[PDB]
């Protein structure tokens, strides 16, 4: 979780705070035609 | 469960639940204010199903400062803790990695809805921020308080220009 | 567009369709520049409001003494001093803070000789069996006389009036 | 303050489309600057509430014996017999103002309604039991019929004019407070100035949702049909018009929000100044704290604002 | 106060041409937003005075 | 002196000066902050 904040701010240090880093996103997972009369 | 659904078209992604809407017999699907398909009649069994979008929200990383510690806490905004060591539920969202401590301190890191977080010094704790120290004044209808001394204060105020 | 550098666009493609790429790049960059200037106008409005506040604070804090309750710092304003800063100003607000308060007994008026007396300035306070006129925000008790008290009525209409002697300054030397 | 809004840029511009997300990364620092702007707006809203309401240091309390020389503060003092420890007038104020949709989310404020109510209660208790002394130092306590005498001195009227008319004066105040509530109950649009912002915010957000249905000159506003029925050479170019259009609409929303937040910040600065001079003192400034010679003022909370009850001498 | 201005979308963006107006309806609620903003500005000017 | 340069299709205009930065042997360009082309090597005589 920290690394990703570091990557977002383009810095190797993070000062004290709440930082919004990403988005959580749960993931996903008849009238028959009369051929019989002809054939 | 989050499924990719297709009902005579109407391709979408969400969770399908039983509903209680009263569709007229000629109506196939419903639409919310803002035009989002909210319900659907399945062609086979003619049941009315509500569609709810999959869980989503922001992720906030509460850090006590890299120079202080590498511990973090994670806040999932608007997400119930029924979905994805400590797990705590706040009006702001689901807080993971912070132990709720029921002693009230001043706010260090604002989480929200009156709940703040701080580095205990050791672990990251979450508490309900305190407004201040209660001081009932001794009101009476024949008593006054008069100061017998003074102090001189030099306050500093910075204003951009 | 195909690329962000104009050399590739102008070299690899002839002007006929390279015109569309150039127009797309120009529109994007004009949009970014206009966004920048709009943001700058908003920020300059914010800074102008701050500078108007700082000018008012210089006028009312530095060139005078302010009665506005928390304008020129917290406490009863005494004075202020300006200090230059890179893109701003720093005000040193010298203020007066009361301290070391003490409890006393008060009465809104003093019934003497059948008439009520109210203090011209200050309050009536007591330490037990003794009553004094003091100033409001610094304990400095003085004896109750007619020089610091104003008569106004009989003492049967004021709720909470106590009765005590009020010294007459002309009584002893003239009699 | 406003509502603290947030937008997941991808889900608004793309949604369930993976190809849209892949294409969106080309633009770069657009979504970053929009997110920074909205975060700044939200932090500014919290700062506005903090500056207006959190002026008091300690959390003062009112004595159990609520006799203040005949003045009746029951309509402004909190009522313990309710789940929310708000005053009778504040309850009417909250009742009279009626207040995860495709990326547009609303962040709860840092201070809850009960915390703002407790701040207001502390301000009321300090004002009643100390006068103006609790805003400039130690909270020194004085009888309430003697604060009124000091304030009459402040408006240029001698002390005795209070003590000789105290009961009458008290009754007048009480009656006024009563009428106040009826007034708030009478004119529904009395708090319109406080409802408008709510309405305005909703309107803006509504427009944003509507902007998600516009074609922007493309064949359709649905990404699925464009990706299904078309070849990549025109599909990706057709989407580019749907991404540019949606980015433009989102940027317009953010700019309008910035202007509105500037207006709300000006209003919150005015509210903090009113709390400083009107509530924590007596103002000689002519029409700042109500029509007539200002005597005192009382704060009350409201869903996104503050209500000042200005007691003045006419 | 400042000048109260009102703007007609069709006569600016499109002019007399009947054909382009026919194209213009597809953009949606831009002009509602624009006219609402300008009316707000005008009412604000009257309130200032 | 300000001069157009065309390094194997790398077209630009500027003042070329004796470089003082140490390109490692696998580097054929130079970028400053914000991706500004700050130094270049000649694809013919290999000069920085
Ligand atoms: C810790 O490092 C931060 C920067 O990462 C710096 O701002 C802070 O002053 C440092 N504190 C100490 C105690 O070294
Ligand atoms: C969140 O999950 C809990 C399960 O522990 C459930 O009781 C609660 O109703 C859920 N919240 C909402 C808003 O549905
Ligand atoms: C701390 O306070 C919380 C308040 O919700 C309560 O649930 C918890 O049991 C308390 N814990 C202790 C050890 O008192
Ligand atoms: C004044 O009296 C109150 C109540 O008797 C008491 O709490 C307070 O400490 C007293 N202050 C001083 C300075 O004696
Ligand atoms: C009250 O104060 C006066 C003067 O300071 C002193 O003479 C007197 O003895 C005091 N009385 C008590 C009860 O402290
Ligand atoms: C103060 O209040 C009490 C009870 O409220 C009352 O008995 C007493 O007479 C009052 N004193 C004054 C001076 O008003
Ligand atoms: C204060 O006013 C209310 C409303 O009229 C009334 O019910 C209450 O009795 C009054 N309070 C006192 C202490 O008389």
């Amino acid at each position: 979780p920290l690394s990703e904040t570091k990557c977002t701010l383009k810095s190797f240090t993070v000062e004290k705070g709440i930082y919004q880093t990403s988005n959580f996103r749960v993931q996903p997972t008849t009238n028959l035609c009369p051929f019989d009369e002809v054939f | 469960k989050c499924v990719n659904f297709n009902f005579n078209g109407l391709k979408g992604t969400g969770v399908l639940t039983e509903s209680n809407k009263k569709f007229l017999p000629f109506q196939q699907f419903g639409r919310d204010i803002a035009d989002t398909t909210d319900a659907v009649r399945d062609p086979q069994t003619l049941e009315i199903l509500d569609i709810t979008p999959c869980s989503f929200g922001g992720v906030s990383v509460i850090t006590p400062g890299t120079n202080t510690s590498n511990q973090v806490a994670v806040l999932y905004q608007g997400v119930n803790c029924t979905e994805v060591s400590n797990v705590f539920q706040t009006r702001a969202g689901c807080l993971i990695g912070a132990e709720y401590v029921n002693n009230s301190y001043e706010c260090d890191i604002p989480i929200g809805a009156g709940i703040c977080a701080s580095y205990q010094t050791q672990s990251i704790i979450a508490y309900t921020m305190s407004l201040g120290a209660e001081n009932s004044v001794a009101y009476s209808n024949n008593s006054i308080a008069i100061p017998t001394n003074f102090t001189i204060s030099v306050t500093t105020e910075i204003l951009p220009v | 567009a195909i690329s962000s550098v104009l050399n590739d666009i102008f070299s690899r493609l002839d002007p006929p369709e390279a015109e569309v790429q150039i127009d797309r790049l120009i529109t994007g960059r004009l949009q970014s520049l206009q966004t920048y200037v709009t943001q700058q106008l908003i920020r300059a409005a914010e800074i102008r409001a701050s500078a108007n506040l700082a000018a008012t604070k210089m006028s009312e804090c530095v060139l005078g003494q302010s009665k506005r309750v928390d304008f020129c710092g917290k406490g009863y304003h005494l004075m202020s001093f300006p200090q230059s800063a890179p893109h701003g100003v720093v005000f040193l607000h010298v203020t007066y803070v009361p301290a070391q308060e003490k409890n006393f007994t008060t009465a809104p008026a003093i019934c003497h000789d059948g008439k009520a007396h109210f203090p011209r300035e200050g309050v009536f306070v007591s330490n037990g069996t003794h009553w004094f006129v003091t100033q409001r925000n610094f304990y400095e008790p003085q004896i109750i006389t007619t020089d610091n008290t104003f008569v106004s009525g009989n003492c049967d209409v004021v709720i909470g009036i106590v009765n005590n002697t009020v010294y007459d300054p002309l009584q002893p030397e003239l009699d | 303050s406003m509502t603290k809004t947030s937008v997941d840029c991808t889900m608004y511009i793309c949604g369930d489309s993976t190809e849209c997300s892949n294409l969106l990364l080309q633009y770069g620092s657009f979504c970053t600057q929009l997110k920074r702007a909205l975060t700044g707006i939200a932090v500014e809203q919290d700062k506005n509430t903090q500056e207006v309401f959190a002026q008091v240091k300690q959390i003062y309390k009112t004595p159990p014996i609520k006799y203040f020389g005949g003045f009746n503060f029951s309509q402004i003092l909190p009522d313990p017999s309710k789940p929310s420890k708000r005053s009778p007038i504040e309850d009417l104020l909250f009742n009279k103002v009626t207040l995860k949709f495709k990326g547009l989310t609303v962040l709860p404020p840092l201070l809850t309604d009960e915390m703002i109510a407790q701040y207001t209660s502390a301000l009321l208790a300090g004002t009643i039991t100390s006068g103006w002394t609790f805003g400039a130092g130690p909270a020194l306590q004085i009888p309430f019929p003697m604060q009124m005498a000091y304030r009459f001195n402040g408006i240029g009227v001698t002390q005795n004019v209070l003590y000789e008319n105290q009961k009458l004066i008290a009754n007048q105040f009480n009656s006024a407070i009563g009428k106040i509530q009826d007034s708030l109950s009478s004119t529904p649009s009395a708090l319109g100035k406080l409802q408008d912002v709510v309405n305005h915010n909703a309107q803006a957000l509504n427009t944003l949702v509507k902007q998600l249905s516009s074609k922007f000159g493309a064949i359709s506003s649905v990404l699925n049909d464009i990706f299904s029925r078309l070849d990549p050479p025109e599909a990706e170019v057709q989407i580019d018009r749907l991404i540019t259009g949606r980015l433009q609409s989102l940027q317009t929303y953010v700019t309008q929000q910035l202007i509105r937040a500037a207006e709300i910040r000006a209003s919150a600065n005015l509210a903090a100044t009113k709390m400083s001079e009107c509530v924590l003192g007596q103002s000689k400034r002519v029409d700042f704290c109500g029509k007539g010679y200002h005597l005192m003022s009382f704060p009350q909370s409201a869903p996104h604002g503050v209500v000042f009850l200005h007691v003045t001498y006419v």
